[PDB]
RNA sequence: GGGAGACUGGAAUUCCUGGUGUAGCGGUGGAAUGCGCAGAUAUCAGGAGGAACACCGGUGGCGAAGGCGGGUCUCUGGGCAGUAACUGACGCUGAGGAGCGAAAGCGUGGGGAGCGAACAGGAUUAGAUACCCUGGUAGUCCACGCCGUAAACGGUGGGUACUAGGUGUGGGUUUCCUUCCUUGGGAUCCGUGCCGUAGCUAACGCAUUAAGUACCCCGCCUGGGGAGUACGGCCGCAAGG
């Protein structure tokens, strides 16, 4: 396949971060994620993980011959600019960064707290 | 703190139909800001927050675009 | 409405009975009942068949419409619903413009006065027939057709309902009563909403003669029966049976669907019970 | 709520003259008016608890009112009661 | 015999020339039973906020009716009942 | 101001309690 | 955001159907039970169902106290200011009595997305019947009846008249620099915060919204335990009060 205009959805939870490259239409082309990169437990959390998953999904992306990408971020901070960075240096260019985070309305009801 | 533009007999009518109006006094997030930074009485905010959130339901302005 | 009885004497203690304030009259059109005698539980050999079952009450069939592919395209007014004792759901009378009467099983939440529309691309309004083709994804039916021109057969006990799925190529998939999901081809007919009376569950008799009358007979216990009429007979006293539980012909339980058949290779999943 | 129209009506039918409004006549008139209304409404609507609590105030309004005219007067106060079909 | 503000949207398949009759056909009903005036404007053919009912589309009609309340809750049950309405609302122009 | 007889009298509460809930059935017997 | 009834609005979680798609996903201070290679997570489209309404929204408003906020329509209670036309002491309190009364709990019948007593496993500890993790039945919801209890706290009963100021804030009338736009300034009535004299208090503190100087009425206390327990009685299907 070829498809020069893709996309590059990105979230980021408190203990794992993965990261997959898709059309403009919603497929998926290829993703990579601290599991595959080779990481176990706590170690998935850091951000050097995200960093190798981010490398990992451009030079997959860019075998199928991926050039522009808009990223889609989500989730508590974690990786986010050491992904973004990664992403650049991985030989890509992007054309917007969007945050869209889940903000439910007061719907459902927490899980209680922790002690 | 900054002048109610409303209180004046000169301000204009407050209404679901003015979308500069009501697109004003609302954050490009979609969202509305405080008395605080905008300035206006009670009576005032209260009529621009309903008048916006019926104009939101009436599908004039996005949910948070 | 569900109507319970005072306690006056210690048989009727506890008993209830269903309030019909849906009925509104109790004589079928005499040119629709045809006559039934009770079979008695034997076949034609005259032996039994099923244990516990026979003796009961007098009585009358009653024609019902299952194919509804004859009128199509003709408007029908509702005029009464009536009671009918062969099947747990009322039966409802319909009267339709060019003159014909039929009887057809009552959906949940219709009412006297009212117009069902039957054709091919008829409204959603309950009681409707179409063929799943033209039925919109995600609404409730029943007595659903398991092929095409093969009748109503399915969902017709009180409170049943089926859920339509999405669609897919030539096939429809259907939520069963039961969690099961089957695939149906699109060509058969259905029939919006829910059949009503669902007040069945809560009916409490109270009165051995309550289920005399609708004709069940005693059962009888394994573990007091004779160890020759029995596999579970004998016994100095009362015992367990000292063996597994078994059917009284020697087959124990678990399987009982015969594998390979035609449907076998090709319908989803099975029931799962109290998940 | 009364309006002015049946308010004035009301005032005019049973006031001593033409211009008390204050009268212990048109006190009571008023109030059971009101209380005729009130509870037709709460014939249809059962769980307005603070409606009931607006029952009870006019109720003892009413009666407290009631008391000072028999203190009063006798006549008066059994030709209130006749007219106004009440029972006490 | 209230003052009373109701905006409808319409479908844009429908063309701009038949809405009005439409509108005057819907309002006889009200027109015939409390003897009352309204005042119709009409402006439309505007892009939505987010999509609706899989329309991105609409038209926008404004109508002023001095009527009953039973007779304007008549006329939102028989706009609501048409299909080729997507939204109605119904609001009262004085204090209250 | 304190704490000790809140605490003093939720322990006598507590001790009544529990000694009902486990005499209950003979409670039960002896009263009807 | 005083209450009730009807209609209706979008986000979010879960589930299901259908494409893209490869081996992981979830989890804690660190790890394991768990879900997947019969196709998970992620991603796009569509559908079903239940509960609650971010930004406005605050030491702000309303209600006698519990409490009250997605929009539209219908019915409805209370309060405040002014003119002062009317009644002409009709005012306050209230033993017994009646009504309302957070959450949990009980009976009958529905609904059940998320959360989650009881109960299973996983982990730590010498022992975990717990804090931590993966599951989950009552219940949380609706209609009709019940029981009437909380640190139901301002730990401060109800009414009335008097006693230096200052500074925010909500509502309504008035007059003057006067643009007459105006937190420009002044007067007046009601509500709600903070700092302060005379006074009171053992001290902490209260201080025109008194714990001050005064009058009317009701409830309550006389050392800590025993005990808000025993007996009797009333209420309640039961828990129990
Ligand atoms: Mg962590
Ligand atoms: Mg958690
Ligand atoms: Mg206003
Ligand atoms: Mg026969
Ligand atoms: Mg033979
Ligand atoms: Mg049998
Ligand atoms: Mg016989
Ligand atoms: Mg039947
Ligand atoms: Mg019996
Ligand atoms: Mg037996
Ligand atoms: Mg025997
Ligand atoms: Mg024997
Ligand atoms: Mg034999
Ligand atoms: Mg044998
Ligand atoms: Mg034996
Ligand atoms: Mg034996
Ligand atoms: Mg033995
Ligand atoms: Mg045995
Ligand atoms: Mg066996
Ligand atoms: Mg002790
Ligand atoms: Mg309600
Ligand atoms: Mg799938
Ligand atoms: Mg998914
Ligand atoms: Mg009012
Ligand atoms: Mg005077
Ligand atoms: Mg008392
Ligand atoms: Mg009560
Ligand atoms: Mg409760
Ligand atoms: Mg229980
Ligand atoms: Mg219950
Ligand atoms: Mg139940
Ligand atoms: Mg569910
Ligand atoms: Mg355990
Ligand atoms: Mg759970
Ligand atoms: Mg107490
Ligand atoms: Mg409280
Ligand atoms: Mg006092
Ligand atoms: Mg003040
Ligand atoms: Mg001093
Ligand atoms: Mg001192
Ligand atoms: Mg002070
Ligand atoms: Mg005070
Ligand atoms: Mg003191
Ligand atoms: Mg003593
Ligand atoms: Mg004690
Ligand atoms: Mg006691
Ligand atoms: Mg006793
Ligand atoms: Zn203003």
């Amino acid at each position: 396949k070829n498809v020069p205009h893709g996309a590059a959805h990105i979230k980021s939870t408190f203990n794992n971060t993965i990261v997959s490259i898709t059309d403009p239409q919603g497929n998926v082309i290829a993703w990579a994620s601290s599991g595959h990169v080779g990481f176990k437990g706590s170690r998935k959390s850091t951000p050097f993980a995200a960093q190798l998953a981010a490398e990992n999904a451009a030079r997959k992306a860019q075998e199928h011959g991926v050039k522009k990408v808009d990223v889609f971020v989500k989730g508590p901070g974690s990786g986010r600019e050491t992904a973004i960075r990664s992403l650049q240096a991985a030989g890509l260019e992007v054309g917007t960064i969007s945050d869209v985070t889940p903000q439910p309305h007061n719907g459902c009801r927490p899980p209680k707290r922790r002690r | 703190t900054r002048k109610c533009v409303f209180c004046s007999k000169k301000g204009q009518t407050i209404d679901y139909k003015d979308t500069a109006l009501l697109r004003t006094y609302i954050s490009e997030r979609g969202k509305i800001r405080a008395r605080r930074v905008t300035g206006n009485c009670v009576q005032h905010q209260r009529d621009i927050a309903v008048a916006v959130k019926n104009a939101r339901e009436v599908a004039l302005l996005p949910f948070g675009s | 409405g569900i109507r319970k009885y005072k306690p006056t004497t210690p048989g009727r203690r506890g008993a209830s009975v269903s309030d019909f304030a849906e009925i509104t009259r109790s004589t079928p059109e005499k040119s629709l009942v045809r006559p039934l005698h009770g079979k008695g539980g034997r076949n034609a050999h005259g032996r039994i068949t099923t244990r516990h079952k026979g003796g009961g009450h007098k009585r009358a069939y009653r024609v019902i419409d299952f194919r509804r592919h004859d009128k199509d395209g003709v408007n029908a007014k509702v005029a009464h619903i009536e009671y009918d004792p062969n099947r747990t759901a009322n039966i409802a009378l319909l009267h339709y413009l060019d003159g014909e009467k039929r009887y057809i099983i009552a959906p949940q939440g219709l009412k006297q006065g009212d117009v069902i529309e039957s054709g091919a691309n008829a409204d959603i309004k309950p009681g409707n027939n179409l063929p799943l083709r033209n039925i919109p994804a995600g609404t409730v039916i029943h007595a659903v057709e398991l092929r095409p021109g093969g009748g109503a057969k399915l969902a017709r006990s009180a409170g049943v309902s089926i859920q339509l799925l999405g669609k897919e190529g030539t096939y429809a998939a259907l939520r069963m009563p039961s969690g099961e999901i089957r695939r149906v081809d699109v060509r058969c007919r259905a029939t919006v909403g829910e059949v009503g009376n669902a007040e069945q569950s809560n009916i409490n008799w109270g009165k051995a003669g309550r289920m005399r009358w609708k004709g069940k007979r005693p059962t009888v216990r394994g573990v007091v029966m004779n160890p020759v009429d029995h596999p579970h007979g004998g016994g100095e006293g009362k015992t367990s049976g000292g063996r597994h539980p078994v059917s009284p012909w020697g087959k124990p339980e678990g399987r009982t669907r015969k594998p390979n058949k035609p449907s076998d290779k090709l319908i989803v999943r099975r029931r799962r019970t109290g998940k | 709520a009364l309006t002015a129209e049946q308010k004035k009506e009301i005032l005019g039918q049973y006031g001593l003259h033409d211009t008390d409004t204050g009268s212990p006549e048109a006190q009571v008139a008023l109030l059971t008016k009101r209380i005729q209304d009130l509870t037709e409404h709460l014939k249809v609507h059962k769980h307005d608890h603070h409606s009931r609590r607006g029952l009870l105030l006019l109720v003892g309004r009413r009666r407290r009112l009631l008391k000072y005219v028999a203190q009063v007067d006798v006549a008066r106060y059994r030709s209130l009661i006749e007219r106004l079909g009440l029972r006490r | 015999m209230r003052p009373y503000e109701i905006m409808v949207i319409l479908d844009p398949t429908l063309d701009e020339r038949t809405v009005a009759p439409s509108l005057e056909t819907f309002l006889n009903v009200i027109r015939k039973d409390g003897g009352t005036v309204d005042k119709v404007d009409i402006w439309g053919r505007r892009r939505l906020a987010y999509e609706i009912a899989k329309h991105a589309e609409g038209i926008y009609a404004v109508i002023d009716v001095k009527a009953e309340p039973a007779t304007v809750s008549e006329l939102d049950r028989q706009l609501n009942l048409n299909e080729s309405v997507l939204r109605t609302k119904v609001l009262r122009t004085d204090k209250h | 101001g304190s704490v000790i007889k809140k605490r003093r009298k939720r322990m006598s509460k507590k001790k009544h309690r529990k000694l009902l809930r486990r005499t209950r059935v003979q409670r039960r017997k002896l009263g009807k």
